[PDB]
């Protein structure tokens, strides 16, 4: 009816009164719309979603890259499948290897996985916490040192940053 | 995507944010009601006796078409100004209370 | 409906004399609760999505303002690296994951209740159930598939509502698993090897004698601890199961106001898109259909100015809540480290 | 001198990357026909240039009002920051701190300090135990009838005889009456032993 | 009681100018004709 617009159309379940033709949601956008032909009440859904991170190991190294997308579950809606498919709670990753080892993070991908340039190709693993110790403990047990060493640390702490001016009408 | 919106050549390493996933229309449809008619616009243009203005007409335009290129060649105007709405996009529009 | 003069306090005088002295006879073992918030959400937004959608006409219009929006995600992933550094400050002091042994021989003392439990599926403890339940959020997982919201789903869950103007939520690095796991770690040292794992190896030693040189780090002698060590153990036991008691009573206030202020920033940011900044109407399907470019784009403009002004103040004020967030967990790092690391 | 110093870094790289943002954001129109004032103000008059020279005003206002309010909320992490700076230099190069793992990792001992491009490098000297062995231990002794309790140490035994060190450094002593102190009966404590 | 207290009155002193400038800063057009809005209400029509 001269409203245009881009979106998928679908069957609705909104019944609208008689004096009724548009409908509205909370941003105002046009979400439902009665067909003038057909009488039929119609939803209106936009056409992107999804969010997409890219995964590099630096372009002075290699121009292989892995995609995340943050909002697709493959067990699609993805620019390409290549192989290596590994799903994640973070999304699907396409373009590295899932291992089975762990190391420390070198490239956080976000709820417990990594991703590295190793062997070369792009992997992803769940990333390690540490070395796993146990105490000996008893209830009549103490251990006592017998040496020592003595350790120099540094720590560096910013005290300042540049102080600017600007002259408004010069700029 | 990402070497364009750091505006450099090199990308270091390390994971970016790009934009949403985007899908592209297909197809193009027009719905518009099922109208016949064409809009009277030889007895409102073309009137033999029109009203003077302190007592003037209105008349009611309901469920017609609106053709205005079959006054293109039945008469001139010389003024002709829209307020609301651009010339360019009058007929593509539905029109509520005329 | 009343109204009255607030109280200070109970009045007190203290019988001072210049030679008598009070001196205790008895003591209590007290356990107390503190929260502190580390973290809060990961945002992005995309602008393009947000002040046009689907418009191409308008997506054109907008490269006169990229540099802002480069500039608004910047300041957005710098709040969001922040938070996982945050939260390693705060759980991952030491890098050797301990374990307790099945010897829970520890003179007494009952510490079941804060260990964890390999009953769940997660090794949570009993105390860590009780806190996960107090808090509500937002987002149960981080995958709200396209096909899932498709039809009037949307603009009724509020997730969706957000996602399809461009407003993600990233998630945490670290898993609720691992971060458990840190704790526990840093629980099974401090009971099995008292403060010296802090400081380089862990060295055993019986809990009772490291409870007496506790004791002695505030001035009473170890043979107080060694003659009331049944006292004390049932004292500590009871004041465990005070707090569990509480908790599974009835909050964690602190730590939900975080999540509500998050959630409020992202629906206001929804809503203002319906303002006309002075505009002839708030769609951009409005203006582009009945209008045609050169004059359409006027109105364009003011929408365009509109939006950008709105995602600039939330970028704002969500920079000045993680300085505030920044604040607390550099706090509770520094209470790890003194705290549970030493004695204070 | 082999290979850093990000965070100190860092401060200056922010800074020139807003400075340089701020100039490449006079390329912006803003909603006007053009981003330079010398195009609208040759072939525009007055009246009708003043409407692109007051979009073109505001665009850049507002330009630097963002500048400001990042630059402000900056300054307050680095007073935060500094603020850190000053109490480590009072508690660790000015004295010997208590505080666990505020002045490195360690029994703090010492601290230096050296500075450093818009910062300070802090050079602590910490006391870390090594090479440590296993006992067997008990919390008192038991002679006469009566409990013993060391008075700054720990009773160990190297399989067959019993002798009272300090906590943090292994020197076995004999147990005598000027290395323990006495307090009740021997009925009392749970893991006493004869001695 | 001879001779201070700055960084006390430095609150006050800002917060009172923060409040002022507020109010002078109602002289401003902004770019449009005058302001004051009973100058625009009057000799100027709605729309
Ligand atoms: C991807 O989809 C799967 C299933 O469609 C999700 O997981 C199911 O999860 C339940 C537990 O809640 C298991 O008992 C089922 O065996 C799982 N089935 C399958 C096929 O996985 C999964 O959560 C989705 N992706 C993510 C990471 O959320
Ligand atoms: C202290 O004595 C304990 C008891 O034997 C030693 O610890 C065990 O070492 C073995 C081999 O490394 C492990 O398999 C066990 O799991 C350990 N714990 C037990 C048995 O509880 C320990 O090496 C001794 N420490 C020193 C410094 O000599
Ligand atoms: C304590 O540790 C030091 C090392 O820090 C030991 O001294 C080393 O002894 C070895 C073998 O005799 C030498 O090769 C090294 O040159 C020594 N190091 C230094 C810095 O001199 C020392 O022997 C240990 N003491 C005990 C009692 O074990
Ligand atoms: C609009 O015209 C269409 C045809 O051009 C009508 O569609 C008919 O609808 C009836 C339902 O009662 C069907 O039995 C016919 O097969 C339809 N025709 C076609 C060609 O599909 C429609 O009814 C008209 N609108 C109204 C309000 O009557
Ligand atoms: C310590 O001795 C003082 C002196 O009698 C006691 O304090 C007084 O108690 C009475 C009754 O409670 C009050 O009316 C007085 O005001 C108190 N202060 C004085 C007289 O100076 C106190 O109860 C004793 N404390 C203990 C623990 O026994
Ligand atoms: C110190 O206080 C404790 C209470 O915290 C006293 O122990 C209580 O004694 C009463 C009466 O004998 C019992 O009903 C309670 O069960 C005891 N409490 C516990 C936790 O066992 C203790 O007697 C006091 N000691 C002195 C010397 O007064
Ligand atoms: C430590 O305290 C817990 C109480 O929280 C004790 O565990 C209960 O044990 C009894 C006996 O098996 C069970 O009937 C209960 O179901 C347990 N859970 C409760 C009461 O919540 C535990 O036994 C104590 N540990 C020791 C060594 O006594
Ligand atoms: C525990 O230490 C004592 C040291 O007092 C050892 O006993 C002495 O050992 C030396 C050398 O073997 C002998 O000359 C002495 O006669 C021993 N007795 C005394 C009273 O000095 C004892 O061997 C050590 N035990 C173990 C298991 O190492
Ligand atoms: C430590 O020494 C005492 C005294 O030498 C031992 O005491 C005996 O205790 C039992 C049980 O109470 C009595 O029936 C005996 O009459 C006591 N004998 C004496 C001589 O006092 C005590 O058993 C010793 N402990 C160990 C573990 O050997
Ligand atoms: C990346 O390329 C530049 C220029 O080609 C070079 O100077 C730099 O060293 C390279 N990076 C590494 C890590 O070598
Ligand atoms: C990797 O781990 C999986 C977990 O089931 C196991 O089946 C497999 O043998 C391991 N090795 C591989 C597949 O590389
Ligand atoms: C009206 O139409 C007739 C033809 O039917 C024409 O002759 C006459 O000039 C027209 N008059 C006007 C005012 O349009
Ligand atoms: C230590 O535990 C053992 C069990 O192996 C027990 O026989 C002994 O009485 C306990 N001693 C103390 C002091 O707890």
């Amino acid at each position: 009816n001269g409203l245009t617009g881009t979106g998928v159309l679908t069957e609705s379940n909104k019944k609208f009164l008689p004096f009724q033709q548009f409908g509205r949601d909370i941003a105002d956008t046009t979400d439902a719309v009665r067909d003038p032909q057909t009488l039929e009440i119609l939803d209106i859904t936009p056409c992107s979603f999804g969010g997409v991170s890219v995964i590099t190991p630096g372009t002075n190294t290699s121009n292989q890259v892995a995609v995340l997308y943050q909002d697709v579950n493959c067990t699609w809606r993805v620019y390409s499948t290549g192989s290596n498919v590994f799903q994640t709670r973070a999304g699907c990753l396409i373009g590295a290897e899932h291992v089975n080892n762990s190391y420390e993070c070198d490239i956080p991908i976000g709820a417990g996985i990594c991703a590295s340039y190793q062997t070369q190709s792009i992997i992803a693993y769940t990333m390690s916490l540490g070395a796993e110790n146990s105490v000996a403990y008893s209830n009549n047990s103490i251990a006592i040192p017998t040496n020592f060493t003595i350790s120099v640390t540094t720590e560096i702490l910013p005290v300042s940053m540049t102080k600017t001016s600007v002259d408004c009408t010069m700029y | 995507e990402t070497k364009c919106t750091l505006k450099s050549f090199t990308v270091e390493k390390g994971i970016y944010q790009t934009s949403n996933f985007r899908v592209q229309p297909t197809e193009s449809i027009v719905r518009f009601p099922n109208i016949t008619n064409l809009c009277p616009f030889g007895e409102v243009f073309n009137a033999t006796r029109f009203a003077s203005v302190y007592a003037w007409n209105r008349k009611r335009i309901s469920n017609c078409v609106a053709d205005y290129s079959v006054l293109y060649n039945s008469a001139s105007f010389s003024t002709f100004k829209c307020y609301g709405v651009s010339p360019t996009k009058l007929n593509d529009l539905c029109f509520t209370n005329v | 409906i009343i109204a009255y003069t607030m109280s200070l306090g109970a009045e007190n005088s203290v019988a001072y004399s210049n030679n008598s002295i009070a001196i205790p006879t008895n003591f209590t073992i007290s356990v107390t609760t503190e929260i502190l918030p580390v973290s809060m959400t990961k945002t992005s937004v995309d602008c393009t999505m947000y002040i046009c959608g689907d418009s191409t006409e308008c997506s054109n219009l907008l490269l006169q303002y990229g540099s802002f929006c480069t500039q608004l995600n910047r300041a957005l992933t710098g709040i969001a690296v922040e938070q996982d550094k945050n939260t390693q400050e705060v759980f991952a002091q030491v890098k050797q994951i301990y374990k307790t042994p099945p010897i829970k021989d520890f003179g007494g003392f009952n510490f079941s209740q804060i260990l964890p439990d390999p009953s769940k599926p997660s090794k949570r403890s009993p105390i860590e159930d009780l806190l996960f339940n107090k808090v509500t959020l937002a987002d149960a997982g981080f995958i709200k598939q396209y096909g899932d919201c498709l039809g009037d789903i949307a603009a009724r869950d509020l997730i969706c509502a957000q996602k399809f103007n461009g407003l993600t939520v990233l998630p945490p690095l670290l898993t609720d698993e691992m971060i458990a796991q840190y704790t526990s770690a840093l629980l099974a040292g401090t009971i099995t090897s008292g403060w010296t794992f802090g400081a380089g190896p862990a060295l055993q030693i019986p809990f009772p004698m490291q409870m007496a040189y506790r004791f002695n780090g505030i001035g009473v002698t170890q043979n107080v601890l060694y003659e009331n060590q049944k006292l004390i153990a049932n004292q500590f036991n009871s004041a465990i199961g005070k707090i569990q008691d509480s908790l599974s009573s009835t909050a964690l206030g602190k730590l939900q106001d975080v999540v509500n202020q998050n959630a409020q920033a992202l629906n206001t940011l929804v809503k203002q898109l319906s303002s006309n900044f002075g505009a002839i109407s708030s769609v951009l399907n409005d203006i582009l259909s009945r209008l045609d470019p050169p004059e359409a784009e006027v109105q364009i403009d003011r929408l365009i100015t509109g939006r950008l002004q709105s995602l600039q103040t939330y970028v704002t004020q969500q920079l000045i809540r993680a300085a505030e967030i920044r604040a607390s967990a550099n706090l509770a790092a520094t209470k790890m480290s003194e705290c549970v690391l030493g004695q204070s | 001198s082999s290979t850093a110093l990000g965070k100190l870094q860092d401060v200056v790289n922010q800074n020139a990357q807003a400075l340089n943002t701020l100039v490449k954001q006079l390329s912006s129109n803003f909603g006007a026909i053009s981003s330079v004032l010398n195009d609208i103000l040759s072939r525009l008059d007055p009246p009708e240039a003043e409407v692109q020279i007051d979009r073109l005003i505001t665009g850049r206002l507002q330009s630097l009002q963002t500048y400001v309010t990042q630059q402000l909320i900056r300054a307050a992490e680095i007073r935060a920051s500094a603020n850190l700076a000053a109490t480590k230099m009072s508690e660790c190069v000015l004295g010997q701190s208590k505080r666990v793992d505020f002045c490195g990792k360690g029994y703090h001992l010492m601290s230096f300090p050296q500075s450093a491009p818009h910062g300070v490098v802090f050079l602590h000297v910490t006391y870390v135990p090594a090479q440590e062995k296993n006992f067997t231990t008990a919390p008192a002794i038991c002679h006469d009838g009566k409990a013993h309790f060391p008075r700054e140490g720990v009773f160990v035994s190297n399989g067959t005889h019993w002798f009272v060190t300090q906590r943090n450094f292994y020197e076995p002593q004999i147990i005598t009456t000027d290395n323990t102190f006495v307090s009740g009966n021997c009925d009392v404590v749970i893991g006493i032993v004869n001695n």
